[PDB]
């Protein structure tokens, strides 16, 4: 056993420590290779040289710790990472016998929310890389947000590689608050991109990860956002310590022994001690550790971690707090905003501007085409009174050709706008449809067919219209008091009069 | 009801306007639509009539997108209005005022 | 330019090597080549040896052998190296994972997607509940319920999924303790045999209950299904390795003009040139380098221990062999036989949009095709169903219409009913002093009689 | 103990039923359907709004005051204001 990682001697006094703490604690390290193949045949060596029962860390250069796991895999015997972050490595499909004593950054993800439901932030955007962590970090948010009723308002993929239409798009929405994720070379790119617009003034708060912050601190570092980072960080002498004293604790428990294998130059078979320690590893809980209750998850982390919560301040990151693997600290110090807020500005952003869509309906919504100008005739009512118009497009594959509508609804709607102060434009649906739910052409799923797609797909933001109550359209938007109560009735022509 | 529908679903229309004429020209026999439109129809075009006892008395709801802002504030102001003479006043001067 | 061929059978692989040379022309101009030693430390040396005294373009490794272990170590060298690899046979290609950066796998399994969806389509035809879905907590475990919630929407019954940690009576009376006729399994061999003995010792491994075993793989249960994709042929898996390998060489080359290699000899992403057709099966490959459309077989178990073909899957179509089915259930076993009388049974075709019977109805099978029964006494029998609970069959009748005494002998439904061929009569029959003597009968619901019917009046 | 029973019972028990809940019918005194008496309500919105009361059925109608200071589920007997006569 050894970690590839001066560091000799750190992994002979580590060796040493655990042997006071049959054979003890065996050291057998290695130094990394400029060739990853070259890395596998020294692994395959030093495994076939040795009884190896492991331990690998994370050089500072992106490296890979995959062939010591592969190799580890193909003899089932345990391996347990240092300091690697990439969640590729958490998912036991590829890595079976694989654990890891740091988080990866899906936890990273679960301190997100966790902050998010303290401070009442209700709406949320993610700027997320589509690469691999970045996807199973959204995931993870997208679910610890399933309990609670309420969605991601919209979440942006990056691909690796300007994300300035992607800018724009969060800046138009009503959301401000907005949560990325992705390398630090792309972080560094979205984060010219957004310095460049006014998407980095005041109102806009944002939190990335550690590995973000810390390329943008290197390059540019938009001042006043917030960051986190483990509260240990690199820390990879405490992490070699508890490592090695939960092997021993492990070794100990075992001691069945069955066969730890040794010399398998050509020992095309698996050694079920290696599985046994696995599953005894993942029920055991190291105690008293030198990061504190050191708990391995199921899926092979840890849990009840430590953070710091830390910000941004010209070049220079304060520690505003402390988030527990359960919750976060409050505050220990002032915490500053790039917008220079003193508190904690509201995430939403009521929109004055609102979409409405509408359906040609007789009673309560007259459509008429427009004037030659384009205006609409100033006709009046009975009593001498004006009709309150209105012009919206929408009607007729054919072009959108503005039209002039007025109506109850739209009477409504004029009351509506006088009494909470709005800027309306009205356009009627291009499919002409009331829009229930109707299940797609050759898929399961099932989508909001017509109308409704108006308002599900943020088309619109307010459906006006001779709109019925039933259930799943209650399940999927929220509705308002009834405005006309009423029934379903039975047209029939008549004839009544007799010669 | 469901039999009743997949026998329905054979000579469903697309818009009220074109099932409103074809029931003029006798090309249907019976429709099924909500209570208020059909009320307006009558009282405007006198050669058809209403009939049936009321079978679903939802009312009619101003939608909006799930956990908007508004919600609260909308209804609120819907329940005012209504309420108030708004609501009748909007609906006399709009439906209900012609009797043939 | 050439093609490598890399095995890792320590006898078998001999004779197939020595066959080689011949089937490989015998299956573009670019030459093939053989060498197979058959243990990590064997397998890096012996294909970095290879690569680097061989310049060749494409590689393909063929084994079914300890199939969980290869495929990571094989993909990670082909991802270092940059090289188009192939694994058939089994084995490594058995193993389906998320790829990598470079990686460059194509992996000639199946995925368990693929695998649910075949087994799922099989169903619906047998069952209507994918009652038990049972999981040993492996690695595909979370896929394997995501992909069964996916595809349970719309539309099936269902009744519970657990997992079993694999004392075998307490494992085995956690499996008990949902009731469910149809069972399907995800776990690996070594999980596969502890978990069918402890089944066997808590009684579910009689001919009443079907387990389709689907996790990865190939005191036994009756009632075995799985699925595969092809073979038990080694030469022809070869073959259809090396013209896919040829394939894309090919279509690269004509591309752009290149040789395939990128050095990655001594150090100091192209899984998206497959439209491929061979052997009568489709061979397109998506991103994560499996198989598209696949041509699927699923295979039973056999009283003499044997696997046999039982239905085909291609071009997202299935083809079994005898289509008709009864839920035996083993009482609960009630064949219903019925008349038509269009005021209380009504007999309509099928809903061929769905290819199924619409709701508020029943199947019925005349006696192969399926109509769909409904009206007054088959609501009035699925409520007793209901209430009493039984799986009814609608078995119609053909010979006779009610009964009669014909040469002292019966027909119709009382003919059925009679000679024991139908469990009981419902619908549209009257009672009679000879009809009662004969068979029993059960309470009158719907007094009737004889009655005249006259001209317009 | 007394016996409750009629509409707004049933309809709590149906939906007792298809949610699940233990519900007791703890009746009221202290005012009629509520008012703004001294700036405070009473009867069942009184007793809603002060935590002492989890949910109200039965007879109450819905206004705007009430709709601001409690929130309401949807309405499904519509009514108002109406005026009755003598013989005719
Ligand atoms: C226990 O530790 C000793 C000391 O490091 C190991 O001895 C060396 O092992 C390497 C690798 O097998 C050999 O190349 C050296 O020649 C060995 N030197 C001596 C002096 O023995 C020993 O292999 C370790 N044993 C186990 C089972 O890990
Ligand atoms: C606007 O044009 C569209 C497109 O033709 C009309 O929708 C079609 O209506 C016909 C008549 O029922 C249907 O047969 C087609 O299937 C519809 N097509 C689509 C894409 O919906 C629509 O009715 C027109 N509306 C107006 C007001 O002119
Ligand atoms: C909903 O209505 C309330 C009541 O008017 C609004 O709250 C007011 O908001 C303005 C602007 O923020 C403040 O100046 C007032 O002091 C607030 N009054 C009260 C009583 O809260 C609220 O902003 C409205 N919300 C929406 C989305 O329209
Ligand atoms: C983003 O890049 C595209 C392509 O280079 C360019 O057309 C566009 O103007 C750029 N936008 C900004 C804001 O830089
Ligand atoms: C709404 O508009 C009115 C009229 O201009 C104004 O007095 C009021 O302050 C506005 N309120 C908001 C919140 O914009
Ligand atoms: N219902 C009759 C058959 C037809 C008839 O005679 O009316 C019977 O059960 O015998
Ligand atoms: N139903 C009324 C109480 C009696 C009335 O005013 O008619 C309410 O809920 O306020």
């Amino acid at each position: 056993i050894g970690a590839v990682l001066k560091h000799e001697q750190m992994f002979r006094e580590a060796v040493n420590q655990a042997n006071k703490r049959k054979i003890q604690l065996n050291a057998t390290s290695v130094t990394h290779k400029p060739n990853a193949i070259q890395m596998a045949l020294s692994v395959c060596e030093d495994l076939i040289s040795s009884q190896v029962y492991i331990l690998v860390s994370h050089p500072p250069t992106h490296f890979t710790p995959t062939p010591v796991s592969y190799t580890a895999g193909f003899y089932r015997i345990p391996v347990l990472g240092l300091t690697t972050r990439m969640s590729i490595y958490s998912d036991k499909s590829i890595h079976l016998s694989f654990l890891r004593t740091v988080p990866p950054y899906s936890h990273q993800s679960s301190v997100w929310f966790e902050m998010m439901r303290v401070y009442s932030w209700n709406h949320i955007i993610l700027l997320v890389s589509d690469d691999h962590e970045g996807r199973a970090a959204q995931k993870r948010l997208e679910t610890l947000l399933e309990e609670r009723e309420s969605k991601a308002e919209k979440v942006l993929q990056f691909d690796p590689g300007n994300v300035t239409a992607l800018l724009m798009e969060a800046k138009e929405l009503e959301a401000r608050v907005i949560i990325l994720s992705a390398s630090e070379d792309d972080a560094a790119t979205v984060y010219r991109a957004a310095a460049m617009l006014n998407m980095t003034g005041s109102g806009y708060v944002w939190l990335v990860g550690e590995r973000e912050i810390s390329g943008n601190a290197l390059r540019y570092a938009p001042d006043g956002i917030l960051g986190l980072q483990l509260i240990n960080g690199k820390n990879e002498s405490a992490h070699i310590s508890d490592a090695v004293g939960v092997v021993a604790q492990a070794v100990h428990e075992l001691l069945n022994i069955t066969d730890p294998p040794r010399g398998c130059v050509g020992n095309t078979n698996i050694w079920k001690t290696g599985p046994l320690f696995k599953r005894v590893l993942m029920s055991s809980k190291y105690a008293d550790g030198v990061t504190g209750r050191v708990e391995f998850n199921e899926d092979g982390d840890r849990k009840f971690a430590n953070y710091s919560i830390m910000n941004l301040q010209n070049r220079k990151l304060v520690q505003v707090g402390i988030y527990n693997g359960t919750h976060v600290i409050p505050n220990d110090r002032k915490i500053i905003w790039p917008g220079g807020e003193t508190e904690k500005p509201r995430g939403y952003q009521m929109s004055t501007r609102l979409k409405i869509v509408t359906i040609h309906q007789e009673p309560f919504v007259y459509v008429k085409p427009t004037l030659s100008d384009g205006t609409c005739k100033e006709e009046f009512t009975v009593n001498g009174d004006p009709v309150k118009k209105v012009i919206c497009t929408g009607p007729n594959p054919r072009h959108t050709v503005p039209q002039c509508c007025y109506g109850f609804c739209i009477d409504l709607l004029i009351k509506l706008a006088r009494t909470m102060n709005f800027t309306y434009e009205v356009h009627l649906v291009a499919d002409g449809k009331f829009g229930t739910q109707e299940r797609v052409n050759n898929s399961n799923k099932k989508e909001w067919n017509g109308m409704m797609g108006e308002l599900l797909s943020g088309q619109a933001d307010m459906i006006v219209a001779p709109l019925t109550i039933n259930n799943e359209r209650a399940q999927y938007i929220e509705f308002s008091k009834p405005f006309k109560y009423q029934g379903l009735t039975i047209l029939v022509k008549k004839e009544i009069p007799r010669s | 009801l469901s039999t009743m529908y997949r026998h329905m679903e054979k000579h469903n229309y697309e818009s009220a306007a074109e099932a409103i004429q074809a029931v003029r020209d006798n090309k249907l026999h019976a429709f099924i639509w909500d209570s208020a439109v059909l009320e307006f129809e009558a009282s405007q075009k006198c050669d058809l009539v209403t009939t049936g006892e009321l079978f679903f008395r939802s009312g009619f709801g101003i939608g909006m997108r799930k956990d908007s802002p508004w919600k609260q504030n909308v209804s609120l102001s819907i329940l005012k209005s209504h309420e108030n003479g708004f609501m009748e006043d909007l609906d006399k001067t709009w439906v209900r005022y012609q009797e043939c | 330019l050439n093609v490598a061929l890399v095995f890792s059978g320590p006898a078998y692989a001999a004779e197939a090597a020595r066959l080689g040379p011949a089937v490989a022309a015998a299956v573009d101009v670019r030459p093939v080549a053989l060498v197979l030693n058959g243990d990590p430390r064997s397998l890096v040396l012996q294909l970095c040896d290879l690569l680097s005294g061989l310049r060749v373009h494409g590689v393909v490794f063929e084994d079914d052998s300890r199939a969980p272990a290869v495929a990571p170590i094989l993909d990670f060298l082909s991802a270092q190296t940059s090289l188009p690899i192939v694994a058939v046979h089994g084995g490594a290609a058995l193993v389906l994972t998320p790829k990598e950066k470079g990686s460059t796998f194509l992996q000639l399994g199946s995925s368990t997607e693929q695998q649910l969806q075949v087994i799922f389509e099989v169903l619906e035809e047998y069952d209507w509940t994918s009652f038990v879905a049972v999981t040993t907590r492996a690695p595909g475990h979370r896929a394997f319920l995501s992909y069964i919630e996916v595809l349970t929407d719309g539309s099936v019954g269902w009744e519970h999924r657990g997992a079993l940690t694999l004392g075998e009576a307490v494992l085995s009376a956690q499996l008990r303790s949902v009731s469910a006729q149809i069972r399907l399994l995800f776990c690996a061999r070594e999980e596969a045999e502890p978990v069918f003995r402890a089944a066997e010792e808590a009684g579910l491994t009689g001919s009443g209950y079907v387990w389709f075993m689907v996790g990865p793989q190939l005191p036994l249960p009756a009632g075995l299904f799985a699925v595969r994709s092809a073979g038990w042929d080694l030469a022809r898996r070869v073959a259809a390795g090396v013209a896919v390998v040829a394939r894309g060489a090919q279509a690269l080359l004509r591309d752009y003009g290149f040789l395939p290699e990128l050095g990655h000899d001594c150090r100091a992403s192209l899984h998206r040139y497959f439209n491929i057709t061979w052997d009568n099966r489709d061979y397109s490959f998506n991103e994560d380098g499996f198989l598209v459309n696949p041509s699927l077989v699923v295979i039973s178990l056999t009283r003499d221990r044997t696997w046999e073909v039982v239905g085909s899957w291609e071009q997202q179509t299935l083809r079994l062999k005898y289509p008709l089915w009864s839920r035996y259930g083993r009482t609960q076993h009630l064949t219903v036989a019925t008349l038509e009388e269009r005021p209380f049974v009504i007999v309509e075709p099928a809903d061929p949009i769905s290819g199924t019977c619409i709701r508020d109805s029943v199947p019925c099978r005349s006696q192969p095709e399926k109509r769909c029964c409904k009206g007054f006494c088959i609501d009035i029998l699925k409520r007793l169903a209901h209430t009493i609970g039984f799986s009814y069959d609608l078995y119609l009748v053909t010979n006779g219409k009610h009964g009669k005494k014909i040469d002292g002998v019966w027909n119709g439904m009382i003919g059925e009913v009679f000679y024991q061929r139908a469990d009981m009569a419902i619908g549209s029959l009257t009672i009679n002093e000879e009809r009662s003597e004969i068979v029993d009968f059960s309470v009158p619901f719907v007094e009737t009689g004889i009655s005249v019917m006259v001209a317009r009046s």
